[PDB]
């Protein structure tokens, strides 16, 4: 796998691994038992002449042509340990958004269905907690939080409101979140994050078309008057 | 502007509008929409060992 | 034809399931395949079998394979007992009465765990399918499935109604809330899988695939949403594999409490729960340790949380067996000993005793006190036969050959030998011989149960094949060292005769009735024929793809048959050689072929667990016979042909004995019931001034509206076309009531007012000569509503255009 001569070669990890120097200026560490290159380390822009290894190559030494040291430290517990832990954040985020659906407290789910970047979820929390508005614009808690949104939070939304937008059966929810964030914000922070003016671009069309449709409708309600002049009569 | 595919690997987004999270899908919903792709797409010698 | 049916099985005494423990060192319940044994562990006999009933090979008898009982559950109270099949059915047994009760068919897959209630009026069971269904036995019902786990349910713990924490091979733990039908806690207990999960008050410990052995507190009232399950510490076992079981065990007298491991190899470690004065003794005792040392404070305190496991837990002994573990029971808890039950993969009981005294045990090692071992074979039998009495039958097993009463079905003797082959009784029924692969021939007999003679040096390699003459006196042998050997007798002792080096290894010999023919099969896929009395080459068949491995001659000596790794049976003629047939018999390996004694038809196992009856003239396959579970390594023929007997991998020993409503229209319906609903509820009202509905369990404006959504667009109008007038005057008071339901009405709005403004313009000559008064008074009251819920949406969608457009601009001119 080396592309230049292969000029060191040191064990690590006891059996298990072993390092090796190039000229081309790459450390790879490789897996005796399959004999494959596990990672690659570049700190260095010329041959390699000097390797020096302790306590099993948890401090590994190498020397460049040119000068250099790179004293590489092994910290493989101490990623495995982030990983470890985001994926035990990341299990809590799912339990508590669950039963906040259940126990119904939408301004805090919105908060973790967003994080967690759930559409329905995210689509659910709007339109049923909308609902509980027609029983400002959807309560004080949500629309508080949709202000403290950042700017890559509000990335986000207004792509799914875009999506939801195009669909005449789910316009409503998305026309409102459009109008809670408008007066929540800055309209000058929000013409300055990139990406909103070409999002925007999609939101006038069916906007419109919704504001075309509707206004005939409240036509259509004209109807009745008919009936009570008439029915008056 | 229209609806197409998936931007993230992790979503499903449909012309309908509406985008979805594999990991907030539950199995059964995964599974129906699995098949409602796949109709999408339809149309489109040893002694020992011998004796033992 | 005459049909064959199974008229039983023995040789298990604890198949690939759990063990339970009943009182009286007691009895014990332990699983053999399909059926259940319970067991004596004094006297170490069967006390009663359970068996459902249709034994295999009957014509009701199903074509598949009888699915193996996974898990035995017992209520000890009530004396009933759940068991688990591979197939995820349980039956409930009426102990007492040896019969099932109750037959539930919720889960895919196999059972994996079984727990009655506490009161055992509901019944818990977890599956390989990852689903938890509750039962109830009174209802005979399940209540509900509990389907948030990934994969297949380890363990569980539910102790009361509210709460249940359960465990899943996906390494996740979850609490669950009974009341919600709902996870309400997540955590992920380890890595890869989690397997074992055992809970004493708050104190829970889990089990994963590596020897980390974590330790969680259940706060189930903390009611923070967090934290109920809380992660304090981590213990490593000796034990470097997997722990599968963890149970608890108290000591009324002395509140001790005790609990074991079991591993995945052939140990089992116990653990002990240390009380709180010892802990709060060697709290103090560890911190003047470390204060001596030179520790700081805040040192020292991270120190304890390091060991914090160490404090509560102490290691107690370990057992150690001759065999792999598949279960392990607690029986007795006393201050004098702690004794302990458990069955290996080997197919025995073993019931182990640990005497202690306060902290430590007194012995360096458990005592094996009982052991349940007879009636059974440790390892897989390789070859069986029949006494030319049909009395005794002998199975030749790796490292024993057992003797069995074919009638009371009890082992009579049993003889230690090499790694047996092939075994057949001699004349007269008085004497074995056996094959080892040690290239040893060993000769035994019943009466002085002892080995007559061994001969060491009989082959270089294997003893791979071995058979008899008519008269008995003859033997022929085959071996992997390419060569036959021919033996007598002279009194009993063996006397080398004759070597026939053949070209490459031999997979079977096998004597003609007659005493005229001899048939070898070798490893070139070829079987060869010579004739005995002259040993001179007559005649070579070809056809077989791979070696053969079983090789019969018809009692006429005018037909053999030749049975292949090739899953093919292939019927010969010895006068040319010439294949009459050749037959597909079965889908892998077919280990043994015999014909049935006076006739033609024969037999064939093979290694996917069928035995098959054919017809040696018509060449067809007579019937099927599915009663084992694995491989069929061995098969023998009755002398008489009355029965034939089989064992097979799952060390079982079988014998077979021989015996309309249109779209809109609904609307309609619809429409007029929850009608009747409003007036009814309005009639209650000035007063105080259905059965579908409920089970509809929605309101009538939320059951009439999810109709209209329901009717087709396509039909709608048609259906709103064919309404009739009065029965539209009922439409227009359902919009009224929609309308006082204002978040209903928003969430379909524009639905409603398609339908409406249709209607009105629909009989609108009809409305204006209605001139009830209250009737303009709903008309008026449905628009202000609706005006103003509409004109909420426009001003909306007003709002959002002009400054959505502002915003536009203002990008515009700051780049342009």
């Amino acid at each position: 796998g080396h592309t230049n001569a292969v000029q060191r070669c040191s064990f690590i990890n006891k059996q298990k691994q072993l390092i090796s120097c190039g000229a081309d200026g790459l450390i790879k560490i490789w897996d005796c038992s399959s004999g494959e290159c596990l990672k690659t380390l570049d700190g260095h822009n010329n041959r390699l002449w000097a390797l020096s290894t302790m306590n099993d190559g948890d401090m590994i030494v190498s020397a460049d042509a040119d000068g250099v040291f790179q004293f590489w430290k092994d910290c493989t517990e101490q990623e495995i340990e982030e990983e470890q832990e985001k994926a035990k954040l990341q299990v809590e985020q799912e339990q508590s958004l669950q039963n906040y659906m259940s126990k119904g407290d939408w301004t805090n789910a919105f908060l973790l269905a967003m994080t967690l970047d759930h559409p329905m979820r995210l689509f659910n929390v709007l339109k049923r907690a909308l609902g509980e508005s027609r029983s400002v614009i959807f309560n004080e808690e949500l629309d508080q939080a949709i202000s403290i949104l950042n700017d890559e939070q509000l990335i986000l939304l207004m792509k799914r409101c875009r999506d939801w937008n195009t669909n005449a059966k789910t316009h409503t929810i998305a026309q409102r979140t459009i109008r809670c964030i408008l007066m929540h914000h800055n309209i000058a922070k929000l013409s300055e994050i990139p990406g909103m003016v070409k999002i925007v671009d999609a939101i006038i069309p069916y906007t419109q078309r919704h504001f075309t449709r509707v206004d005939n409708l409240v036509e259509q309600s004209y109807i009745l008057d008919y009936a009570l002049v008439e029915m008056d009569k | 502007y229209n609806v197409g595919k998936a931007e993230k690997d992790g979503e499903i987004r449909l012309k309908n509008g509406v985008a979805m999270s594999k990991e907030e899908l539950t199995r059964e919903d995964k599974n129906r929409l699995r098949r409602a792709l796949k109709r999408k797409r339809s149309k489109a010698p040893d002694s020992t060992n011998i004796k033992l | 034809y005459q049909r064959f049916e199974q008229a039983a099985a023995f040789g298990v005494i604890a198949s690939n399931a759990n063990c339970v423990w009943i009182p009286a060192p007691g009895q014990l319940i332990t699983s053999a395949l399909e059926d259940v044994n319970i067991w004596d562990i004094k006297t170490g006999d069967l006390v009663s079998k359970l068996s459902d009933g249709l034994p295999p090979g009957a014509s009701d008898a199903r074509g598949a394979k009888p699915a193996e009982c996974t898990y035995l559950e017992a209520h000890k109270d009530t004396d009933l007992l759940a068991v688990g099949y591979a197939d995820g059915v349980i039956k409930v047994w009426d102990l007492m009465s040896k019969t099932v009760l109750l037959n539930f068919n919720g889960h895919k897959a196999a059972i994996t765990l079984l727990q009655f209630d506490g009161t055992g009026t509901r019944l818990i069971s977890g599956s390989k399918d990852s689903n938890i269904i509750v039962w109830d036995l009174v209802g005979e019902v399940g209540l509900y499935k509990l389907r948030s786990h990934k994969d297949s349910i380890t363990g569980f713990w539910c102790q009361g109604e509210d709460w249940l924490i359960s465990t899943s091979k996906d390494g996740m733990i979850k609490l669950w809330d009974l009341k919600t039908h709902q996870c309400i806690e997540t955590h992920i207990a380890h890595t890869g899988e989690c397997w074992g999960l055992a809970v004493k008050d708050d104190l829970l410990i889990t089990t994963g695939t590596d020897s980390q052995v974590k330790i969680w507190k259940l706060d189930i009232e903390n009611d923070k949403m967090g934290g109920k399950l809380t992660e304090m510490g981590i213990f490593e076992k000796q034990s470097k594999q997997r722990g599968l079981k963890i149970e608890f065990i108290t000591n009324s007298s002395d509140k001790t409490s005790f609990f074991y491991i079991q591993n995945a190899d052939k140990t089992i470690e116990t653990f002990r729960i240390r009380k709180e004065e010892e802990i709060a003794r060697g709290l103090k005792k560890r911190e003047k340790r470390l204060k001596e040392k030179g520790l700081t404070e805040e040192e020292i305190a991270k120190s304890i949380k390091e060991s914090y496991s160490s404090f509560i837990l102490h290691p107690f002994q370990t057992i150690r067996s001759l065999y792999k573990i598949k279960s392990a029971s607690w029986t007795t808890v006393s201050s004098s000993k702690l004794e302990l039950v458990l069955t290996t993969s080997s197919n025995t009981i073993e019931y182990y005793s640990i005497p202690y005294e306060k902290r430590d045990p007194t012995s360096p090692a458990p005592l094996k006190t009982h052991t349940i071992e007879l009636q059974g074979q440790r390892t897989d039998v390789r070859s069986i036969d029949i006494s030319d009495d049909n009395k005794l039958l002998a199975t030749a097993s790796n490292g024993s050959l057992k003797i069995w009463n074919i009638k009371t079905h009890k082992c009579i003797r049993t003889f230690e030998c090499g790694y047996a082959l092939t075994c057949k009784f001699l004349p007269g029924g008085l004497l074995v011989i056996l094959g080892t692969r040690n290239g040893e021939l060993q000769l035994f007999d019943l009466a002085s149960s002892s080995l007559l003679d061994t001969i060491e040096d009989a082959h270089d390699a294997a003893i791979w094949s071995l058979d008899l003459t008519s008269d008995g006196k003859r033997l022929v042998t085959g071996s992997a060292d390419k060569t036959v050997k021919f033996w007598d007798f002279k009194v009993l002792k063996l006397h080398h005769d004759t070597t026939l080096e053949l070209t490459d290894d031999i997979l079977c010999v096998r004597v003609s009735p007659d005493d005229r023919y001899l048939a070898i099969s070798l490893l070139d896929n070829t079987v060869k024929v010579f004739f005995l009395d002259s040993m001179k080459f007559y005649l070579s068949l070809y056809g077989h793809k791979l070696p053969v491995l079983s090789i019969d001659i018809s009692f006429d000596s005018k037909m053999i048959i030749t049975s292949s790794a090739d899953k093919n049976i292939k019927i010969w003629g010895l006068d040319f050689g010439d294949c009459h047939k050749s037959l597909f018999a079965h889908q892998d390996s077919i280990m043994n072929v015999k014909f049935l004694p006076q006739s033609h038809n024969f037999f064939s196992c093979s290694k996917d667990a069928v035995v098959k009856y054919w017809d040696g003239e018509k060449f067809e396959c007579i019937q099927k016979l599915y009663a084992h579970q694995s491989e069929v390594w061995a098969l023998a023929v009755a002398t008489d042909g009355g029965f034939v007997v089989s064992s097979s991998h799952d060390h079982s020993i079988r014998i077979w004995e021989e015996t309309s409503l249109k779209a809109g229209e609904r609307l309609m319906e619809a429409l007029d019931l929850g009608i009747a609903e409003i007036e009814g509820l309005e009639a209650y009202n000035r007063d105080m001034k259905n059965a579908v509905l409920i089970a509809v369990n929605k309101t009538p404006e939320q059951y009439i509206m999810d109709t209209l959504l329901r009717i087709r667009m396509s039909q709608l109008e048609d259906a709103l076309m064919v309404m009739p007038f009065s029965y539209v005057l009922k439409f227009l008071k359902f919009i009224d009531t929609v309308m006082q339901n204002k978040t209903l009405l928003h969430s379909h709005l524009p639905l409603i007012c398609k339908n409406l403004f249709f209607i009105i313009k629909f009989n609108h000559k009809e409305l204006v000569s209605q001139k009830n008064e209250e009737l303009k008074l709903q008309i008026n009251r449905v628009k202000t509503e609706l005006r103003s819920a509409l004109k909420s949406t426009e001003d909306d969608l007003g709002f959002n255009v002009q400054g959505l457009k502002f915003v536009k601009q203002q990008w515009n001119l700051r780049h342009n």
